[PDB]
RNA sequence: CGUAAAGCGCACGCAGGCGGUUUGUUAAGUCAGAUGUGAAAUCCCCGGGCUCAACCUGGGAACUGCAUCUGAUACUGGCAAGCUUGAGUCUCGUAGAGGGGGGUAGAAUUCCAGGUGUAGCGGUGAAAUGCGUAGAGAUCUGGAGGAAUACCGGUGGCGAAGGCGGCCCCCUGGACGAAGACUGACGCUCAGGUGCGAAAGCGUGGGGAGCAAACAGGAUUAGAUACCCUGGUAGUCCACGCCGUAAACGAUGUCGACUUGGAGGUUGUGCCCUUGAGGCGUGGCUUCCGGAGCUAACGCGUUAAGUCGACCGCCUGGGGAGUA
């Protein structure tokens, strides 16, 4: 998947601290990082239909977590999707 | 505790999960029967078995495998009781009717044999008839003087003699079996977790049973 | 996923009676302890015991009368797919009275005899026959 | 609903259905009571009158409902707060024909050029067509080209399914294991919808060694539009798009829980003299046989076709017809 240094950087940016690596913002940001990186991979190749299935699992799982965090705390939702530049 | 000196259980292979209450089960892939469970079981079997033995009943030891022979002939015949030591015929209890006339032919042919006309009229047919007495004598050996179907049944291996257990359950006869860890307590009314194929174990074992049979009211 | 833990409990007891099992453990809850108290009270199980602190574990010591098993047929009636709420007049008797039906009434989890005597119906959880 | 008709080819997922566990509040569902109403006749019950009966009739019950008010709060729902046993994230490794792109290697077939060499070669049940003194076949050397990747190779592995087999690099998906940390029900299923989906086929552009529908010849045969033989085009191969199906099959939907065993395979991990190709456990996936149970039987049998729960799909005699 993603680099150890990259995952550590995103956990450090979005968590309450390091070791808070399962929080909803953190998981969303890690999924987001990998989705964008693989936008770069699937612009090329384009017939890697197996890897894409992994990618659509990432998209769907991000969506589930955004729905959770939307119906738990909406302020965290707006700050989160504001910071990640998603939602369009 | 130790009446059962030397057997401690057997049968690594084809062990049966229904023998799980009776297994201590440690050493070298083989299963050890919990003989601290066997001793109350075997004392109960001696209790009810002596109880029917004192009511003037017939017991029918069953000893087809070797060397249960002649240990079942020795133990049954040490009492005034009955036995099967060679191949147990399929249906000598549940059609005893037809087996009654085979026993009748054994009696008529031994009476004809050692007393009557045995040298009469042929040598070849006389040899034929004598080996009919060997076949009818080793198959219908102990049971030939029974004259009823018996009041209990004592089998020495439950899986090897499943036919006799199946028939005595079919007829309402109390089955007294020494099961091993491969056997199954089918309809054995008085199960005894022991060792079926050790001659020390079955001579000790039948020694105790034949000891408690030959105490009636006396 | 687990969506009916009560039917899971009754499944544990059917398959424990069917396997000559001495005792049955499961995760515990308030409703399972209520039902289990009704079953001990009516004589279908021998005892229950809830252990653990942070993850409670209900344990039902089962009954066997003869070689046969005591709980002859336990069924789940008000499943989550379709819930069944009977009044005090519609409240059924199982095996013509020889077998209780555990109904959750507002006063608590009772039997059919006890809640028909109390004068109030409710949600009929399970037939124990 | 394995084989009788019936499990979508496989997944992702919206609306929908269902939802672990604890406490508090509400009381919508649920329950109890009350009130209003539910026309009369009819049905039912207990009586009465026609000589009886049908019939007529008195009183009740009933009209299983709806609305409102009063309560109960166990279950379900709403709301608030949690909790970790479900789900997920992070750390470290492991195995793998998982995918896509690029390169390369060795055997072999065909073709071309050349040397030797000479009368057959090939083929079949037998033959003939075919190739061959214009020198075939055999054999050696050099070259070109395309496709596939022996041995390993294994009821072995990976993948949702279709499927994926030289070796190397690059990009990339998933699974599993060990200890610990974190989030805290974030879950399950899924009509419409969307995606992937062997082979054959279609479109455009390449490629084309072998194999080979069509086709042609030779046989066989009563005939032979076949099986067999000799050739042989599309196709099979590549790029991009379409199609959208298969005995797409474990003829077995997905997810979760429980219920006796035995022998293996494969991939992790922990412990013990590792005193070796050991001993004891603990996971993941998988093969064979079998117990209870189930099953019309056959068989399935902890990877269920057993015992349950959630949601979906489908069936309703054969044909006509999966056709118009």
């Amino acid at each position: 998947s993603l680099s150890t240094e990259a995952t550590a950087k995103i956990v450090s940016e979005f968590g309450r601290d390091a070791n808070d690596t399962g929080s909803t913002e953190v998981q969303v940001a890690l999924l987001t990082a990998q989705i964008n990186h693989l936008q770069g991979h699937f612009a090329e190749h384009k017939k890697d239909h197996h890897s894409r299935r992994g990618l659509l699992r990432m998209v769907s799982q991000r969506r589930k977590l955004l729905d959770y965090l939307k119906r738990k705390d909406v302020a965290r939702y707006t700050q989160l999707i504001e910071r990640l530049g998603l939602r369009r | 505790m130790l009446k059962a000196g030397v057997h401690f259980g057997h049968q690594t292979r084809y062990w049966n999960p229904k023998m799980k209450p009776f297994i201590f089960g440690a050493r070298n892939k083989v299963h050890i029967i919990n003989l601290e469970k066997t001793v109350p079981m075997f004392n109960e079997a001696l209790a009810e078995l002596n109880k029917i033995a004192s009511r003037k009943g017939k017991i029918l030891f069953v000893g087809t495998k070797r060397a249960a022979s002649e240990a079942v002939k020795d133990a049954a015949l040490s009492c005034d009781q009955f036995f099967v030591n060679h191949r147990w015929l399929g249906g000598m209890l549940t059609n005893w009717k037809t087996v009654r006339q085979s026993i009748k032919r054994l009696k008529d042919l031994e009476t004809q044999s050692q007393d009557g006309t045995f040298d009469k009229l042929t040598k070849k047919e006389a040899l034929m008839r004598t080996r009919e007495l060997e076949k009818l004598e080793n198959s219908l050996g102990g049971i030939k003087d029974m004259g009823g179907l018996p009041d209990a049944l004592f089998v020495i291996d439950a899986d090897h003699e499943h036919i006799a257990i199946k028939e005595a359950n079919n007829l309402g006869i109390p089955v007294f079996a020494i099961v091993d860890t491969n056997s199954d307590p089918d309809g054995v009314d008085f199960v005894i977790p022991g060792n079926d194929d050790a001659i020390r174990a079955v001579t000790l074992y039948l020694g105790a049973v034949a000891a408690t049979v030959r105490e009636g009211r006396s | 996923s687990m969506q009916d833990p009560i039917a899971d409990m009754l499944t544990r007891i059917r398959n424990g009676q069917a396997a000559n099992k001495a005792a049955v453990t499961m995760p515990s809850s308030k409703l399972k302890v209520a039902i289990a108290n009704v079953l001990k009270e009516e004589g279908f199980i021998e005892d229950f015991k809830v252990e653990g602190d942070t993850k409670p574990e209900l344990e039902l010591t089962l009954k066997y009368f003869q070689g046969k098993a005591v709980v002859e047929s336990i069924q789940r009636v008000s499943r989550p797919g379709l819930r069944i709420y009977k009044r005090k007049d519609e409240l059924p008797k199982v095996m013509a009275g020889l077998g209780i039906a555990v109904v959750s009434t507002s006063k608590g989890v009772m039997t059919d005899r006890a809640a028909r005597q109390a004068g109030l119906g409710g949600e009929i959880i399970c037939y124990v026959a």
